[PDB]
Parts: C-alpha cells; structure tokens; sequence
C-alpha cells in the first residue's frame, strides 16, 4: 500500500501585500507516513514552519499541515516541496495567489 | 485522556 | 450539538535507525488539543490548544507516563505482527489506531470506537456494540482471540463509556470559548479563462468554524454536485477552516450560476455570483 500525497498551498486570508497572513501547505492522502515537507520563500527554505493537524482518514491515509506566518509582497514567491517514497523525485507546488 | 493500549 | 474526543496513534518501525517513532495526537471535534511525539528531544505530552493550560502538572505527568507505556506496547506489536505476517525484520511497517467517543448536546454517549490498521489496511476493530471485535484477516483473528480471552473488550468499553466521555465533557467545559464558538464563513468567487470559450468559477469559503460546511453550485435552481470539483475542507493554520468548489461554465453565461454556502454560522445560507 503506497499512496501519493496531494499537496495544497493556500493562505488564511485573501492575499493583500504588506498585510500579515498565514501560508499553509496541507499534505494529504499519503502512505507510508514518512515524509519530508518544506516551505520555500523565493526558493529558500522558511525556518519557523509549524507542523500540525496530523490525522488520517477512514482509508488510513495520512494528513498533515505545515504553516507559517508571512506578509505577502507583489514579488515574493512561495512554494511547498515534498519528498515521499511514492514519488521518484521531490514535488514542488507553488502558491497561486489568484486561485 | 487517551486509552491505555496493550499488545496484539 | 454533538462533540467528539479522538486520538490518532501511529507507530512506525525503522530498522537500522533505532526505536520506532511513536505519536499520539488528540482532537476535540476538529481542534488539535494534545500531542506526544517520541522523536522530540525529551518526549512529553504537550498542550496544543490554549485552554489546556487549565490542566495541572499531574495531568501532563500522567498522560506522559501513559504515552510511554503505550509506546512500549506498540514496539511489541510491531515485532508481533512481523511474526503473524511472516515478514522480514529489515522493512518499515506502520500501526495506526483511532480511538474515540462522541456525545450529544446533553453530554451523553452517542458512540465509541477503536480501530486498528497495519500498513494502511484494516486490522481489527471494536464493533458498534462495544462487546465484540471484527478482524480483517487471519493475523487479526489471532489478536481477536487473545483479546477475548483477556477480556479486553470489557476494559475498552469501560474506557469509552466512562473515562472518554467524562474527559470529553471536561474539555468542552474548560475550552468552551474555543470549542463552542461559531465563526461564520466569508465567501467569494474567482474567475479563470479556459480554452474553448469556457470559464472556471471557483467558490471560496474562508475562516469558518466548526469544519462542517456545504458548498454547492446551482444552475436554474438545480445543484451541480456531479459537475463540481472541490477540495476536502482544510485547516487554515489558526484554528479555522476553508474550502472551495468549482464548476466549468460557458463563457458569457457566468451570471446564471450561483454558489450556495450552508454553515452553522449562517442563519441564512449565502448565495454568491461572479
Ligand atoms: C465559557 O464558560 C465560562 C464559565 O467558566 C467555565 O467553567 C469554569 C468552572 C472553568 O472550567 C472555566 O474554564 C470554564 O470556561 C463563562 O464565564 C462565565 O460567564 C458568566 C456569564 O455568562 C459570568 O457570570 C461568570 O462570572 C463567568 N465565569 C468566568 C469563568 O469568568 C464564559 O462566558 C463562557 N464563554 C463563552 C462565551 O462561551
Ligand atoms: C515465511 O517466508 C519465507 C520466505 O520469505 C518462507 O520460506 C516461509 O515458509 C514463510 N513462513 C510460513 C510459515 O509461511
């Protein structure tokens, strides 16, 4: 049993440049549990990242949230990079401010 | 408070 | 309304890297409130919700000792299951357990449960009657027989109907300002062009609590659940949740579609258009 993680990146509030917000990377539906999750700002790892909300669904797949406080800028880019055995190479998902 | 679990 | 107390327990072996990782995460409804992680420097039960500051030192010491005892039990289980399944000692394996109870608005038990999984597949589970077990395979059948002879169901039933319910009521009382609150969803619709004169309409519901919510798209008064795309409701990092649901519609006919949001914090459902 090996399930590939679904990676979703989103902010708590609609993005407004200069206004404090929270950036989230929710990694879900994966198995086995071992996983590496990194949040990136302009291609560089963000240090303060908090891991929370770890749980599993009815089908036992894992869910976990990575989140960090941040103040969006017009030029700053954010992403979430995930390494897991179900994937041969790490996977990066970029924050889409206009989604 | 979580339950105490024992060997399967 | 009803409330639940749930513990998600995970034990993962790692041959060649030392002892298995053991984690316990507790939730009251959709809010994480306690956690234990064996990989922490000095593993201890820790509060994850502000209102848990209301528990004294004895609580944390007791839960920590219980967690360490559970950790040891699971270390044994990982070894035992290798035998049941006749597997090698060099591979990583996972045991997962979900234990919990749910009470109604009056604080009385609605249901209790405890289910086990091995390597992501059903292993054994307590039946709704809280008296018998259901085993998914012959390995689990061995466990079922062991637990029946030891009277484990009776012990677990006592925990579910008593200990679990009583603590849940206490947590709901102490954390009432957080747990019994209602944060109303704030919604909006985004628009995205697509090839072939079509557009994606995405309805967003933000900052709500509790997690339960319903988002639907309508056309002519009928719902389009089968044509909708969406994500599971998700935590937003501050104790609230969010969700979105989208539909692909003909360019120029967007005004004909409406998003409806139903939630505990919406006396009257929200209706939005692009
Ligand atoms: C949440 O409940 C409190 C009552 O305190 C609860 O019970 C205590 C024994 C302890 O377990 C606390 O941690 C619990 O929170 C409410 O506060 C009371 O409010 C009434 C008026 O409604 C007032 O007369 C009392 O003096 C208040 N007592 C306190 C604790 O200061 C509080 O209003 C509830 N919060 C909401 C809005 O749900
Ligand atoms: C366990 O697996 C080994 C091969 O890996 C096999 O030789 C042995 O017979 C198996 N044990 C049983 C009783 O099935």
């Amino acid at each position: 049993i090996q399930k590939t993680p679904q990676i979703q990146v989103y902010s708590r509030h609609p993005p407004e440049n200069g206004k404090p917000n929270i950036l989230n990377c929710y990694v879900t539906q994966f198995h086995p549990p071992h996983i590496e999750i990194q949040m990136l700002k302009n291609g560089k790892k963000i240090p303060k990242v908090e891991m929370s909300d770890m749980s599993f669904s009815k089908d036992w797949s894992f869910y976990i949230l990575a989140h960090t406080e941040f103040t969006p800028t017009e030029t700053d880019t954010y992403a979430c990079r995930v390494k897991h055995d179900s994937m041969a190479e790490p996977k990066t998902v970029y924050w889409d401010r206009d989604m | 408070s979580a339950p105490d679990t024992r060997p399967a | 309304g009803p409330h639940s107390l749930r513990y998600f327990v995970t034990a993962v072996s790692r041959p060649g890297l030392g002892e298995p990782r053991y984690m316990e995460v507790g939730y009251v409804d959709d809010t994480e409130f306690v956690r234990f992680d064996s990989d922490a420097e000095n593993p201890r039960y820790e509060p994850r919700a502000r209102w848990m500051e209301q528990e004294g030192p004895e609580y944390w010491e007791r839960e920590t000792q219980k967690a360490k005892g559970n950790e040891q039990s699971f270390r044994v289980d990982l070894r035992t299951l290798l035998g049941y399944y006749n597997q090698s000692k060099g591979g990583s394996h996972t045991i997962q357990v979900i234990s919990g109870c749910e009470v109604g608005s009056d604080g009385r038990l609605l249901r209790g449960y405890q289910q086990y999984a091995y390597d992501g597949c059903d292993y054994i589970a307590l039946n709704e009657d809280l008296k018998t077990w259901t085993a998914a395979d012959m390995a689990a059948l061995i466990t079922k027989h062991k637990w029946e002879q030891a009277g484990e169901a009776e012990r677990l039933r006592a925990y579910l109907e008593g200990t679990c319910v009583e603590w849940l009521r206490r947590y709901l009382k102490n954390g009432n300002a957080t747990l019994l609150r209602t944060d109303s969803p704030k919604a909006h619709v985004t628009h995205h062009s697509r090839p072939e004169d079509k557009v994606t309409l995405r309805c967003w519901a933000l900052g709500f609590y509790p997690a339960d919510i319903t988002l639907t798209w309508q056309l002519n008064g009928e719902e389009l659940i089968q044509d909708m795309e969406l994500v599971e409701t998700r935590p937003a990092g501050d104790g609230t949740f969010q969700k979105w649901a989208s539909v692909v519609v003909p360019l120029g006919k967007e005004q004909y579609y409406t998003c409806h949001v139903y939630h505990q914090g919406l006396p009257e459902p929200l209706t939005l258009r692009w």
